[PDB]
């Protein structure tokens, strides 16, 4: 959406993945209602029709990933970071996917000496992880490098 | 011979700049100078086809230095200006349309397509070919440029004005091959989905994501060989066929028509193992491929690798006991070489198998010669085929255990010669054939998870922190061995005989380096005075300095490469299963997976994986609310700040 | 000692002058009502110098007394035009103090009274030293630019400043801006001084003018180790050429970085200095590629050809020491009984043999090799290191010392063979192990053997010149303890300890365990021995020798980041050294000449790099 | 015993050993004391700080 970097797109694509439970790139009105029921709240089957036809610019009723990606620009989070931190994450992130791993922090500590064991590396992530996946986002990494 | 290349490219870039200043219109084109272009182009002698140092006209300089106002003046005055590709051995083919594309934004690209542009222009020169060379590989055709610069507005603008979405390259790469081997992977995924949208179901016989290059390799297998983990997860979403979701329990159904080892078509597991580029081994930890190798190893891979680990181990014992019970005959003449230099008292029989004990060995010796030929008929057809030593730069450098087992079956057939032609030196080829023979038992220690990552570490010391040590050992034991020799050259070698011969003085000094003998001491004859000094220096910088530093090198390395060896071990399970699947017949190895004839899914083989997925309400709350429209911590947090100023200050 | 004592008895003495003076104490604090009373006397004796020579106006300046300092100027003689006339605070005027106090209205009030903007503040606490915490400079505008005073530099230039102002060290004002510890604020004050510099009387203007040792501001940013200032100066010398999407092209001027033929350059000055932050300019953007062009092309192919000549030299020295002439002993071996085994002696002068004539070539080669080493090394220590100023070359690079000692010991055993001296094995035993261990010098053109030869010289002078003081404490105590036990005993059964020289070489081999140990088992050993050798084996074989494995093991992973930049600084020291010694027909100039391609007379090296297109979206 | 250096080594000067011995003992001087005895120091040295949190809380379960 004309400003989106490689990080937020790699986060939104994984966010599109667990939200879609048939493997393709089409969000049906039904499979949106599958997630909504798991939030405890119930749909009304017209609320599902409300949220799809809000942004379905092509007119198919199935939310494709470009129409999903410009939707998260409307419901945007924010853009406030530093240019040195975003470069520092791409040095750490080896396989270009917008996430740091347990084996991608044992590499960075090894270059700095530091003699880390496998147990503290999993204890670093538990203070870095917010949503609870054992996998540091970009927003989880910016939140640690300047704040706590 | 090869460093003139780096000069001659830099000769052209300065010669290009000099031709700009010694020209009225090119200097006018490098800047805007819109008053000056109208001044010059009303003349007669102005060559508008002026060739610079590469073939550049005024419009290229207006485009490369992105002067769109100077571009409008030149298109009115010169008709054949969207044409005329460059000529020199560098950039060829490249018109003004390519340069307007590569800059990620121009109004010139809307202007040049109006002025009858040329989108078939193969930009084939020595500056658009991938190699340890030019920093970029964007492609050949103008659509291939617009794709790999992240230009979503230009690719839509190219296909409308009569483009070609299918056309290959000199390498044979299509458009979708170029998107895979870019260094910006997540923007390549959005361009991947866009370039398939304008395919519009061509009748072109496997439409454009199955078409191979000149190697013969699909886009799906190009994410695997190169190392694209981001593309390989994206390309897999067309393959899965997810069955049901019983709450927090899914059941997907992957497509093993290109992953699993097929017939004579080289499958995807056969291409990763025979490839460099360490990021390619990251594919072996992916959700259809990790579950495939583990189900080919627990079932059919390990019980066959132990029945070859036991036939070979009963082969060496049959070969060992034919060396222990080898024929010897007592010494003939009578100690003819003089005393104190001769103590051998047996010799080797000419031909004597005439006793019932030797016919038992004759059974055993024929086993290890038949078995020696079989080793040279399953692996030597790879050195018969792929080169002797000059074309054969692949398997020598790749597999260490290839060399030791060809050497073993060579030493047996040296001993086969010397037993028949009745030679003398048979104790030498049986000296190799035993240490070479028993150290291939180390090969059959990769399936056992206990012994697996230990043989990985040994070959990373031999080709690592021991030949970093063996050069600065041979420096020391050529200095001191020539120092201990010349001191004891003027002495009596009958109470201290460690140094009386310069081949011998190399041998005792090497042992004192390792302390695997005691040390020259007599305690009855007053030694030379210089020995007590030069051995005292040799005791410090061998036993106290350089050997304890070698413990510090192997101890520093072993905690650094300590998760790479668990990546290297699980990539040798794949290298074993693929090898065992090939050389064994199909009657013992069932094809892995579930067929699709009787279940009505086609001819392709499937593999079902079920996984209890997840929770984290907190994650999905953040995205559905957008949809909703109208102490060990103190140890860990201390480790974050040591990374924090460790990063922001570098 | 004596300087710190001299400061503190004088910094308290001028405080003692304040408490005993009426208006100096009235300048220590404001005290406006008593200050009017004192000045209307007969004569105040207004100078009345204290311990460092300051007036009452300097006291009002130093304690930020703006109210008193206004009052004294109307009742003032030449106190405004007055330096501190003494030792260590010398020449420091009242304009100097108000500048360093970082914010004053007195600096406008002093320069209203035509105050001296030219005042040499050359005491002893202004000169750069470890004795002095600040090198602010020598002049007022040298002071004002270092303390980040933006307004005063605008005001000193306005009142006729001294923008060049070379000094006692010859330092320009822009030189002193590089010697500051706050590297960021120097970058702002740097460009503010060049704006008032512009041109007109050329004199190679102020980013070219050297000090009294010969050093531009660009070359001074390198030597001291200033890195943030170094990249800011590089921006003036680079030249962007064309940008093509991501693929840009820069055309760096390689003038002050590459040694022309003489006249010491930047790469020759990083090596000679020893600061840790000095060896960091070797990873900046023109210097990183320049070294890797001179090492890949004319480096390693001239350093492997030079290493193969030396190793073919050391073999023809070794093989003429293996086949050295000897003769059987003619001295009647009943000479001391049963305690000698010398059976062969050294010939006097006998070369008439065709085997000896082939060897005579081999000695004459290795002697001519011993002159040529002393002709390329000893004329270098004549000018720098005459007898003991070689101490820097002692500690810095040990391979200067070993290669001189090798060619020295050959000349010592050249004299002993011409005059037929007795002991030739004493020079040659040094001449071999020095001569083969110099092949370790040629293990620096290899990333294989590179950082391993650095770790050997760190263990020897950091962790084995440490362990060998507490080793000789141990193995002299037990060596005198084992001696006095076996003293009253037969020296032909267990003869390890029969005299005190050999008892120091038995125990030295028992500490490292390179002999088995005293054990006879056929005779009853002394009872005291089995106790004290059990306590010896614990604190030698088990305590201290396994402690040295834990200390070399701990150091090796701790300074492994350091050895990877100690090696790349030994590439530059080898690149520079071959550049100086070899002629100009071999080793062409690095870079590309800029005379043919219409640009100038300089030497250029270009670089072409991709800038990772997501960075362009951050360049929005 | 030669693998662990708990004897000296077969060396019997004043008689000449066969030629093949000094080659094959030199290779057994390296896969030996040099390589596979110092690798065991590094391997026991690696593990002794990896499981150091565990060996304490495995001791407290040997009191219960
Ligand atoms: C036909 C001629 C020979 C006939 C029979 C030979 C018997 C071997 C084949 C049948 C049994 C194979 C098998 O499946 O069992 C292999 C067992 C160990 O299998 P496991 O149950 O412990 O695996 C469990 C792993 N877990 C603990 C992770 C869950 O090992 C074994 O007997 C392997 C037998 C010997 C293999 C020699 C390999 C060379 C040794 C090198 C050392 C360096
Ligand atoms: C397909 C796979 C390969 C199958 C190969 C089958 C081929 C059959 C032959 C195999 C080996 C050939 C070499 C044997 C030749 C000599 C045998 C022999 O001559 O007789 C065996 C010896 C006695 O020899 P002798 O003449 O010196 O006795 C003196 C007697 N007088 C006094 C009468 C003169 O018996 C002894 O002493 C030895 C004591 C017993 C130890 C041997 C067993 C091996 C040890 C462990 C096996 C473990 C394997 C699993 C792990
Ligand atoms: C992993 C790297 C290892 C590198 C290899 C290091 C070891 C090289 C081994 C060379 C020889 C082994 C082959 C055995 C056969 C030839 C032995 C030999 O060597 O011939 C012996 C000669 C003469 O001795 P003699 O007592 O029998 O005559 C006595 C005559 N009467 C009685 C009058 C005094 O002695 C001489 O050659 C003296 C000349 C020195 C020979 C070796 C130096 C050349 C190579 C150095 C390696 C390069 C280092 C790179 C770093
Ligand atoms: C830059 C210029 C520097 C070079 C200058 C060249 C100078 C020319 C020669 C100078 C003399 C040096 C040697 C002087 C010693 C006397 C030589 C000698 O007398 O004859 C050499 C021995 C012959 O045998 P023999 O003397 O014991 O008795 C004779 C045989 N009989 C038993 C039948 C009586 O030959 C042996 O010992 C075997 C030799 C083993 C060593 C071979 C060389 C080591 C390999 C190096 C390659 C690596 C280089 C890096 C690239
Ligand atoms: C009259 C005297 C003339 C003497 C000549 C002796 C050879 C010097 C000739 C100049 C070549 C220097 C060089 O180019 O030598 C760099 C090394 C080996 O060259 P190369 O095999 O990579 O290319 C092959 C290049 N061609 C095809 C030309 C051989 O590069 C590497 O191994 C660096 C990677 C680190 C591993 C090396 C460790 C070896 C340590 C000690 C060896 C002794
Ligand atoms: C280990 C580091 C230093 C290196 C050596 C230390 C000095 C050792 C003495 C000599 C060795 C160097 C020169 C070698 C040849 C000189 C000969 C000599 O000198 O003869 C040794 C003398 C007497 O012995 P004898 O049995 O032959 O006389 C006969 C006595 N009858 C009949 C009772 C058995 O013994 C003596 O020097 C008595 C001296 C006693 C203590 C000396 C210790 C040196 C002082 C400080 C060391 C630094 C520690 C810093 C921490
Ligand atoms: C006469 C009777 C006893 C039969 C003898 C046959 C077996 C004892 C031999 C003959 C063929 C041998 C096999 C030939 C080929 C290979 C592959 C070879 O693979 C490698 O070396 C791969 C190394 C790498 O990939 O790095 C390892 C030994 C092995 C299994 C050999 C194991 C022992 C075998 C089965
Ligand atoms: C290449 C691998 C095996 C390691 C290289 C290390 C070298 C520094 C070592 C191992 C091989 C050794 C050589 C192997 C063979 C011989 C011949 C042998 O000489 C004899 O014939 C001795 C006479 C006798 O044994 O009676 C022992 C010395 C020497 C030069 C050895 C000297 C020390 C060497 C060069
Ligand atoms: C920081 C320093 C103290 C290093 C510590 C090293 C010492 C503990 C070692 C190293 C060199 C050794 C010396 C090397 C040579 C000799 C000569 C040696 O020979 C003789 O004097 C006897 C003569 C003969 O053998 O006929 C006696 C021991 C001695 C002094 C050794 C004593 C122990 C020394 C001083
Ligand atoms: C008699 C004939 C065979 C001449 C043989 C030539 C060698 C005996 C000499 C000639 C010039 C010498 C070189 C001259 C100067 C140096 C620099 C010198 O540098 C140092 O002192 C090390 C520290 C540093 O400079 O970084 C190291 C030895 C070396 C290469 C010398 C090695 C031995 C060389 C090649
Ligand atoms: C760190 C220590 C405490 C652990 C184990 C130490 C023991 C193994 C040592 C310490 C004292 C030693 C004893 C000290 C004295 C002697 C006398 C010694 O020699 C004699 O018998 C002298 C008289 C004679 O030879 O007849 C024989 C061994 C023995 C028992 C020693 C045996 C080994 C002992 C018990
Ligand atoms: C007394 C005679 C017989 C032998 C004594 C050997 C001594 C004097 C020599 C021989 C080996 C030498 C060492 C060999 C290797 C290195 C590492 C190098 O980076 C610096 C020099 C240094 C540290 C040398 C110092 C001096 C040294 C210890
Ligand atoms: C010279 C003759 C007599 C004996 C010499 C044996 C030498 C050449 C052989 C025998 C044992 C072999 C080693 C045995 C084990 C391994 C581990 C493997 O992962 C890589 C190869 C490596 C490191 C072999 C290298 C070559 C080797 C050292
Ligand atoms: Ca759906
Ligand atoms: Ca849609
Ligand atoms: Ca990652
Ligand atoms: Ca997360
Ligand atoms: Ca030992
Ligand atoms: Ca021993």
């Amino acid at each position: 959406a004309d400003q989106l970097t490689e990080e937020q797109i790699a986060e939104f694509k994984e966010a599109f993945s667990l939200f879609d439970k048939d493997g393709d790139g089409t969000i049906t009105t039904k499979e949106l209602g599958t997630v909504m029921r798991s939030l405890g709240q119930n749909p009304t089957e017209a609320e599902l029709q409300d949220m799809i036809n809000e942004v379905d610019a092509d007119g198919n009723g199935t939310i494709d990933f470009p129409e999903f990606l410009t939707m998260m620009a409307r419901k945007m989070k924010d853009t406030d970071s530093e240019e040195e931190i975003r470069e520092a994450f791409r040095v750490f992130d080896k396989d270009g996917n917008g996430y740091i791993s347990a084996a991608e922090l044992r590499h960075v500590m090894t270059n700095l000496g530091e003699k880390l064991t496998d147990e503290e590396v999993d204890e670093m992530i538990r203070e870095a992880d917010i949503d609870g996946d054992g996998q540091v986002n970009y927003e989880e990494f910016v939140q640690m490098m300047t704040a706590k | 011979r090869r460093e003139s290349w780096a000069q001659s490219r830099d000769e052209q870039n300065l010669l290009q700049q000099k031709r700009i200043w010694e020209s009225p219109l090119l200097l006018a084109a490098k800047d805007n100078d819109v008053q000056a272009l109208n001044k010059l182009l009303k003349y007669e002698d102005c060559k508008v086809h002026q060739r610079g140092a590469m073939g550049e006209t005024a419009l290229h300089i207006a485009a490369l230095y992105d002067n769109l106002e100077a571009a409008m003046v030149l298109m009115e005055a010169a008709p054949e200006l969207v044409f005329e590709p460059m000529t020199s051995e560098l950039y060829e083919g490249q018109t003004a349309l390519h340069i307007a594309v590569v800059n990620q934004n121009m109004n010139l690209v809307r202007a040049l397509l109006a002025r009858r542009a040329s989108v078939s222009a193969r930009a084939t020169g020595t500056a658009f070919r991938r190699s340890p060379r030019n920093l970029i590989y964007f492609g050949e055709h103008p659509l291939s440029f617009a794709a790999c610069v992240n230009s979503e507005e230009i690719v839509r603008l190219l296909i409308e004005h009569g483009a070609d979405i299918r056309a290959q390259d000199s390498l044979g790469n299509t458009v979708l091959h170029i998107l895979i081997l870019q260094p910006n992977k997540t923007f390549a995924c959005q361009m991947y989905n866009l370039l398939l949208s304008y395919d519009r179901h061509g009748d072109h016989l496997q439409p454009l994501d199955l078409v191979p290059n000149h190697q013969g390799l699909t886009p799906f297998k190009l994410a695997g060989v190169e190392g694209n983990t981001v593309m390989f997860q994206h390309l897999m979403q067309k393959r899965k066929h997810t069955q049901w979701t019983y709450g927090p329990l899914t059941s997907t159904l992957y497509d093993l028509t290109e992953i699993d080892s097929s017939g004579d078509e080289q499958s995807l597991l056969e291409l990763i193992i025979t490839t460099k580029k360490r990021e390619a081994r990251q594919i072996l930890d992916q959700t259809p491929v990790k579950e495939l190798v583990s189900l080919k190893w627990k079932r059919y891979g390990r019980p066959y690798f132990c029945m070859l680990g036991a036939i070979y181990l009963l082969y060496i014992i049959c070969f060992t006991m034919c060396c222990i019970y080898r024929p010897l005959k007592p010494r003939t003449n009578n100690r003819t070489s003089p005393r104190d230099n001769t103590l051998l008292q047996q010799k080797l029989l000419q031909e004597a198998y005439v006793t019932p004990k030797d016919d038992i060995r004759l059974v055993g010796e024929l086993v290890t010669v038949i078995g020696a030929i079989i080793i040279l008929l399953v692996e030597v057809p790879d050195i018969f085929r792929m080169g002797v030593t000059r074309f054969f730069g692949q398997t020598i450098l790749g597999g260490p255990f290839h060399v030791l087992i060809i050497t073993y079956a060579f030493m047996v057939l040296v001993t086969m010669v010397m037993r028949l032609i009745s030679a003398s030196g048979e104790v030498v080829p049986m000296s190799f054939a035993l240490v070479l023979g028993w150290c291939n038992v180390m090969y059959f220690a990769r399936g056992f998870q206990m012994l697996g990552p230990f043989t990985i570490m040994i070959q990373k010391m031999i080709f690592g922190d021991l030949m970093r040590f063996c050069w600065l050992m041979a420096v020391v034991i050529l200095g001191f061995a020539s120092a201990f020799y010349i001191i004891f050259q003027t002495e009596d070698p009958e109470e201290l005989g460690h140094f009386y011969d310069y081949p011998m003085a190399l041998f005792s000094t090497f042992e004192l380096f390792l302390t695997i003998i005691d040390g020259p001491a007599n305690y009855n004859v007053d030694l030379p005075f210089m020995y007590s000094i030069t051995y005292a220096a040799f005791a410090i910088i061998a036993t106290l300095l350089m050997l304890n530093l070698l413990i510090a090198m192997m101890g520093d390395t072993h905690w650094r490469v300590a998760h790479e060896r668990d990546e290297l071990w699980r990539a040798q399970i794949v290298a074993t299963t693929v090898m065992l699947e090939r050389k064994l017949p199909r009657c013992l190895w069932p094809r892995s997976g579930i067929c699709g004839r009787e279940y009505g899914l086609g001819d392709r083989w499937f593999l079902r994986v079920e996984d209890r997925q997840d929770l984290n309400r907190q994650r999905i709350q953040r995205y559905a609310q957008a949809f909703h429209t109208r102490r060990s911590t103190s140890r860990s947090s201390a480790n974050w700040e040591r990374l924090r100023q460790g990063t922001l200050r570098r």
